[PDB]
């Protein structure tokens, strides 16, 4: 879910970049390393605001290697869900065990035990989908999934959701 | 966040770098897409200004005729501002563009005014801006926080007005 | 919230076009 | 009240769009043609939506009866009350459709049915013309 | 202010013009 | 034959206010000679009956304030039909009447009293009388559309095109 947060990072600048243009190198390093990353403490790093207003701190030369470490604070827009969240998304792949829904930059999987029995798997259809009396769900179909759990690793967060209750499926 | 369990990291009250408490800010697909597009075009303009310092066309990007032309402008913007090293940003931007409920800034402002005039939680407001529900009960079930907090007539009125506000493509 | 309220666009200078005719008794 | 509330919000956004197009036309320098087209089309389709929604809920608007507040003082705000009370059209539009009707000027009914049959015939003819050539 | 006193106003009275003979003169303009 | 709508019709009676003056006692007497007062209403019938006999929220407040208003009910309950009754009064300049018609349905099975149904709106402001908002809104919108059409046709006249540049001014 999109939110604005205050973030900080420690960036090490190599001694070979020690010149009058160090601020430019720091800005390039920050933009090239932070944007698009994922942190389990704050979710995916989507965007950074006020690029011209980057805050900086005085260097502190490390005693072992000579690389100057800097502390940079900024404000960023990030995405992270919570337990019990309901989100609309796009069906990615269809399987017999369930389905996968892309929401934002993340994937939420639903197992066949997590939908009502009225939705039946049709493999002969192109592409294979889930068909019911009222709702049909397939590729590029907007589907609402109630996220139940999330697993966070260094570079990504996976999710598992359920649509077992009513008012779920095609919109 | 069925029970509005946002945790410490996403508290309603945020402490900024100035030390003053602020309301937590939540943006739907339209608001986030507009903000990121504005930031990217501003960064491109700053880059062009810097290049001119070392040594018109920007009005066509923000105003897009069609979804495909908007996507092409988005690809050009990513090529000229991002470098093509960030695939996750491209995927997020494509997801925003394909399923953006509202394309015009004024209509997005109208949606924001309609949703936050009642003073609901920012999470609920952003969810309503992201989700288009035909009936009030559908939204109430799909948004458990909205239960017991908003009258059904008000929710039906808001949903019908939002559905009417959707710009035809 | 509300992005911006509407500017007051009152036009008191408008002369109005009320038809007056049933004054004679 | 719900219908008038929807009318209120939609007309408020229409007035906001009018204020927008106003303060981007008031500049001494005219912007690019394309931005003007986008603003024109958006505001004009919004006016269409205004017309359609006002059409939809005529019964709710008609059922409502206008009455001043007991707390509202008319002695001091009679000018403001009269400002909103008056509804007569602007004169130029009035003589506009007067000259329009002047130019336009059982017989009328049979011309009406003749117009019906011309309309239906033209529609069928253009359907046939479209079907004649493969456009896919 | 609430008592309409005759023949003493700041501006010409509408009722004075209505009661004035110019009204019938315009009515009897054909006789003129 | 061209008729001015009665909604915008405004009557002035300087002679009556000069002779009698504006008061709640004779506000109905002031209204009697107006065109809006239908001669077929039961109020006029009550007036001739009284003449022959002599010859031979704020609703409850104005209910309890005046005794002639009482006499109005005890002379109006017997006659059902189009009748003129006062709505509200704030002195010394504002009076509004309530235009309603009564059908005393005394049929078996209806425990309610006589049916009261609105017919028209009348506002007495000063010595003047005023009598749909839908028409006002549509008129304003159509005049706005006419002005917009004029402006846009003028602007399109100002437009000039060249193949090698596009459209300029």
């Amino acid at each position: 879910m999109f939110f604005i947060k205050d973030l900080s990072l420690n960036i090490t600048l190599h001694p070979s970049f020690f010149g009058p243009r160090m601020k430019q190198y720091l800005k390039t390093k920050l933009l090239e390393e932070v944007e698009g990353s994922c942190t389990g403490k704050f979710g995916y790093i989507l965007c950074v605001l006020d690029y011209d207003n980057i805050d900086i701190q005085r260097g502190r030369i490390l005693p072992t290697d000579g690389s100057a470490e800097f502390n940079v604070k900024y404000r960023a827009v990030v995405f992270k869900p919570f337990k019990g969240e309901v989100v609309d998304g796009t069906v990615v792949s269809c399987s017999q065990h369930g389905f996968e829904v892309q929401v934002g930059p993340m994937k939420v999987f639903v197992t066949k035990h997590l939908m009502p029995q009225d939705l039946t798997f049709n493999a002969g259809s192109n592409p294979p989908s889930y068909q019911s009396s009222e709702d049909v769900i397939t590729i590029k179909s907007r589907i609402r999934v109630k996220i139940e759990g999330c697993i966070s690793q260094v570079s990504s967060i996976h999710a598992i959701g359920s649509i077992k209750e009513d008012y779920l499926g095609a919109i | 966040a069925a029970t509005l369990q946002l945790g410490q990291e996403f508290q309603l009250k945020q402490i900024n770098h100035q030390g003053e408490e602020e309301e937590l800010i939540a943006l739907n697909l339209s608001e986030a897409r507009l903000v990121i597009k504005e930031a990217l075009v501003e960064r491109r303009r700053a880059f062009k200004r810097s290049q001119k310092k070392h040594k018109a066309d920007d009005d066509d990007f923000m105003h897009s005729e069609t979804r495909e032309k908007e996507l092409e402008s988005i690809d050009v913007l990513l090529e000229q501002t991002t470098g093509g090293n960030n695939k996750d940003l491209k995927n997020t931007m494509q997801y925003l563009t394909n399923f953006s409920r509202f394309r015009d800034q004024e209509t997005v402002g109208a949606v924001i005014q309609l949703l936050k005039s009642t003073g609901l939680h920012p999470f609920e407001v952003a969810q309503l801006g992201s989700l288009a529900c035909d009936t009030a009960d559908e939204a109430k079930t799909l948004i458990p926080s909205l239960n017991n907090k908003i009258s059904d007539d008000e929710l039906e009125r808001i949903l019908k007005e939002l559905s009417n506000l959707e710009t035809l493509y | 919230p509300s992005y911006s309220p509407t500017s007051p666009s009152y036009s008191p200078t408008s002369p109005s076009y009320s038809p007056t005719s049933p004054s004679y008794s | 009240g719900q219908a008038l509330d929807a009318v209120r919000m939609r007309l408020a956004q229409l007035t906001h769009s009018l204020r927008r197009i106003r303060d981007e036309m008031s500049k001494a320098e005219l912007p690019q043609w394309y931005t003007l087209q986008s603003q024109l089309n958006v505001t004009l389709s919004q006016l269409v939506s205004v017309t359609s929604t006002l059409q939809h809920f005529q019964e709710t608007l008609d059922s409502t009866v206008v009455y001043p507040l007991p707390k509202f003082p008319t002695t001091s705000h009679e000018s403001l009350v009269t400002t909103l009370l008056r509804k007569k059209n602007i004169p130029e539009v009035d003589e506009w459709m007067k000259y329009v009707r002047e130019t336009s000027g059982e017989e009328i009914e049979k011309l009406l049915q003749q117009d019906r049959e011309i309309t239906n015939w033209a529609r069928t003819t253009f359907r046939n013309e479209y079907g004649k050539h493969d456009f896919k | 202010k609430g008592a309409v006193g005759p023949n003493n106003f700041i501006w010409p009275a509408e009722d004075a013009l209505r009661r004035g003979m110019l009204a019938m003169a315009s009515l009897h303009s054909k006789e003129l | 034959m061209n008729v001015t709508p009665l909604d915008e019709l405004q009557w002035k009676s300087p002679e009556w206010i000069q002779v009698f003056g504006l008061r709640t006692e004779n506000v109905l007497d002031y209204f009697a000679e107006s065109p809006f007062f239908d001669k077929t209403s039961n109020n006029q019938v009550i007036k001739m009956q009284r003449q022959f006999s002599q010859l031979n929220p704020a609703r409850r407040q104005i209910l309890f304030k005046y005794p002639m208003y009482m006499q109005l009910e005890e002379e109006l309950m017997k006659l059902d039909g189009t009748e003129y009754v006062l709505s509200s009064v704030r002195e010394p300049d504002f009076w509004v009447i309530r235009k309603q018609r009564r059908t005393n349905n005394s049929g078996v099975g209806s425990a309610k009293g006589p049916e009261i149904i609105p017919l028209q709106d009348y506002y007495i402001i000063g010595a003047n009388i005023y009598q749909t908002i839908f028409k006002i809104v549509q008129s304003r919108l159509m005049s706005t559309s006419y002005h917009l059409n004029s402006t846009l046709e003028s602007l399109y006249d100002l437009i000039e095109f060249q193949p090698s540049q596009g459209v300029h001014y």
